[PDB]
Protein backbone atom coordinates (compact mmCIF):
# COMPACT_ATOMS: atom_id res chain seq x y z
CA UNK A 1 0.00 0.00 0.00
CA UNK A 2 3.20 2.50 -0.10
CA UNK A 3 1.72 3.83 -3.82
CA UNK A 4 -1.83 4.31 -2.90
CA UNK A 5 -2.30 7.79 -4.10
CA UNK A 6 -1.18 6.74 -7.80
CA UNK A 7 -3.51 3.56 -7.52
CA UNK A 8 -6.35 5.64 -6.22
CA UNK A 9 -6.62 7.93 -9.17
CA UNK A 10 -6.10 5.16 -11.50
CA UNK A 11 -8.82 3.05 -10.34
CA UNK A 12 -11.48 5.81 -9.76
CA UNK A 13 -10.86 6.82 -13.38
CA UNK A 14 -11.58 3.12 -14.48
CA UNK A 15 -14.49 3.02 -12.21
CA UNK A 16 -15.85 5.71 -13.60
CA UNK A 17 -15.06 4.43 -16.75
CA UNK A 18 -16.69 1.53 -16.15
CA UNK A 19 -20.19 3.07 -14.62
CA UNK A 20 -19.78 5.29 -17.70
CA UNK A 21 -20.05 2.04 -20.10
CA UNK A 22 -22.45 0.03 -17.44
CA UNK A 23 -25.31 2.95 -17.58
CA UNK A 24 -25.57 1.93 -21.58
CA UNK A 25 -27.46 -0.84 -20.14
CA UNK A 26 -30.22 0.90 -18.30
CA UNK A 27 -33.15 1.36 -20.48
CA UNK A 28 -34.20 4.66 -18.44
CA UNK A 29 -38.14 3.70 -18.06
CA UNK A 30 -37.99 2.62 -22.32
CA UNK A 31 -38.37 -1.13 -23.34
CA UNK A 32 -35.28 -1.94 -24.22
CA UNK A 33 -31.75 -0.90 -23.59
CA UNK A 34 -30.73 -1.80 -26.95
CA UNK A 35 -31.56 0.96 -29.58
CA UNK A 36 -31.58 -1.55 -32.82
CA UNK A 37 -34.57 -3.76 -30.64
CA UNK A 38 -36.28 -0.25 -30.61
CA UNK A 39 -35.13 0.20 -33.86
CA UNK A 40 -36.68 -2.81 -35.34
CA UNK A 41 -39.69 -3.48 -33.14
CA UNK A 42 -41.91 -0.21 -33.55
CA UNK A 43 -42.74 2.20 -36.14
CA UNK A 44 -40.86 6.19 -35.34
CA UNK A 45 -43.57 7.94 -33.42
CA UNK A 46 -43.61 5.71 -30.27
CA UNK A 47 -39.86 4.70 -31.41
CA UNK A 48 -39.25 8.16 -31.11
CA UNK A 49 -40.55 8.28 -27.55
CA UNK B 1 -64.78 -20.01 -26.69
CA UNK B 2 -66.28 -17.32 -23.52
CA UNK B 3 -64.02 -15.09 -22.25
CA UNK B 4 -64.00 -16.44 -18.83
CA UNK B 5 -63.05 -20.12 -20.02
CA UNK B 6 -60.58 -18.32 -22.79
CA UNK B 7 -58.42 -20.65 -25.23
CA UNK B 8 -55.13 -20.70 -24.77
CA UNK B 9 -53.19 -22.03 -28.38
CA UNK B 10 -48.86 -22.62 -27.98
CA UNK B 11 -47.86 -21.42 -31.61
CA UNK B 12 -44.37 -22.44 -32.13
CA UNK B 13 -42.05 -23.86 -34.65
CA UNK B 14 -43.78 -22.11 -37.85
CA UNK B 15 -43.08 -19.20 -40.02
CA UNK B 16 -45.66 -16.70 -40.15
CA UNK B 17 -46.78 -13.99 -42.54
CA UNK B 18 -48.39 -11.25 -40.73
CA UNK B 19 -48.64 -9.47 -44.08
CA UNK B 20 -52.08 -11.26 -44.56
CA UNK B 21 -53.47 -9.96 -41.43
CA UNK B 22 -52.61 -6.25 -42.06
CA UNK B 23 -53.42 -6.43 -45.60
CA UNK B 24 -56.95 -8.17 -44.21
CA UNK B 25 -59.70 -5.41 -43.93
CA UNK B 26 -62.14 -7.87 -42.16
CA UNK B 27 -60.92 -6.58 -38.67
CA UNK B 28 -61.97 -3.91 -36.98
CA UNK B 29 -59.37 -3.32 -34.43
CA UNK B 30 -56.25 -4.38 -35.36
CA UNK B 31 -54.04 -2.89 -32.62
CA UNK B 32 -50.38 -3.67 -31.47
CA UNK B 33 -48.36 -2.53 -28.43
CA UNK B 34 -44.95 -4.03 -27.91
CA UNK B 35 -44.25 -3.95 -31.16
CA UNK B 36 -44.62 -2.61 -34.81
CA UNK B 37 -47.83 -4.29 -37.19
CA UNK B 38 -45.40 -3.85 -39.95
CA UNK B 39 -42.40 -5.07 -38.53
CA UNK B 40 -43.36 -8.69 -37.32
CA UNK B 41 -42.33 -9.87 -40.43
CA UNK B 42 -38.59 -8.85 -39.54
CA UNK B 43 -38.68 -10.40 -36.49
CA UNK B 44 -38.41 -14.08 -35.16
CA UNK B 45 -40.38 -15.12 -31.68
CA UNK B 46 -40.85 -17.49 -29.48
CA UNK B 47 -44.01 -18.26 -26.82
CA UNK B 48 -46.41 -16.92 -29.10
CA UNK B 49 -49.95 -17.76 -28.00
CA UNK B 50 -53.59 -16.76 -29.42
CA UNK C 1 -57.61 18.14 -48.40
CA UNK C 2 -60.82 17.48 -50.09
CA UNK C 3 -62.29 13.23 -49.58
CA UNK C 4 -65.14 11.08 -49.08
CA UNK C 5 -64.30 7.21 -46.84
CA UNK C 6 -65.84 5.63 -44.70
CA UNK C 7 -67.19 5.95 -41.48
CA UNK C 8 -64.13 3.86 -39.53
CA UNK C 9 -61.82 4.92 -41.72
CA UNK C 10 -61.70 8.34 -40.25
CA UNK C 11 -59.36 6.99 -37.58
CA UNK C 12 -56.81 6.74 -40.15
CA UNK C 13 -56.53 10.61 -41.38
CA UNK C 14 -54.35 11.66 -38.36
CA UNK C 15 -50.28 11.28 -37.96
CA UNK C 16 -48.87 8.18 -36.79
CA UNK C 17 -51.65 6.34 -37.78
CA UNK C 18 -51.85 2.28 -39.33
CA UNK C 19 -54.28 1.53 -41.48
CA UNK C 20 -55.59 1.08 -45.17
CA UNK C 21 -55.81 4.49 -46.49
CA UNK C 22 -53.76 6.15 -44.58
CA UNK C 23 -50.80 3.64 -46.76
CA UNK C 24 -52.35 3.23 -50.05
CA UNK C 25 -54.77 6.75 -50.22
CA UNK C 26 -54.04 9.47 -47.95
CA UNK C 27 -51.24 9.68 -45.97
CA UNK C 28 -50.30 12.50 -43.41
CA UNK C 29 -46.78 13.46 -42.11
CA UNK C 30 -46.14 12.91 -38.37
CA UNK C 31 -45.22 16.61 -38.22
CA UNK C 32 -48.60 17.60 -39.32
CA UNK C 33 -50.26 20.77 -38.49
CA UNK C 34 -53.76 21.89 -38.90
CA UNK C 35 -57.20 20.63 -38.56
CA UNK C 36 -58.72 17.32 -39.92
CA UNK C 37 -62.56 17.94 -40.66
CA UNK C 38 -65.03 14.92 -41.02
CA UNK C 39 -68.86 14.99 -40.84
CA UNK C 40 -71.34 12.36 -42.11
CA UNK C 41 -72.86 12.67 -45.69
CA UNK C 42 -75.48 9.57 -46.02
CA UNK C 43 -78.11 12.05 -47.15
CA UNK C 44 -75.87 13.37 -50.16
CA UNK C 45 -73.18 10.51 -50.72
CA UNK C 46 -75.20 7.64 -51.24
CA UNK C 47 -78.15 6.29 -53.22
CA UNK C 48 -80.59 3.33 -52.15
CA UNK C 49 -79.41 1.31 -55.86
Amino acid sequence: SALGKLQDVVNQNAQALNTLVKQLSSNFGAISSVLNDILSRLDPPEAEV
Amino acid sequence: ASVYAWNRKRISNCVADYSVLYNSASFSTFKCYGVSPTKLNDLCFTNVYA
Amino acid sequence: DSFVIRGDEVRQIAPGQTGKIADYNYKLPDDFTGCVIAWNSNNLDSKVG
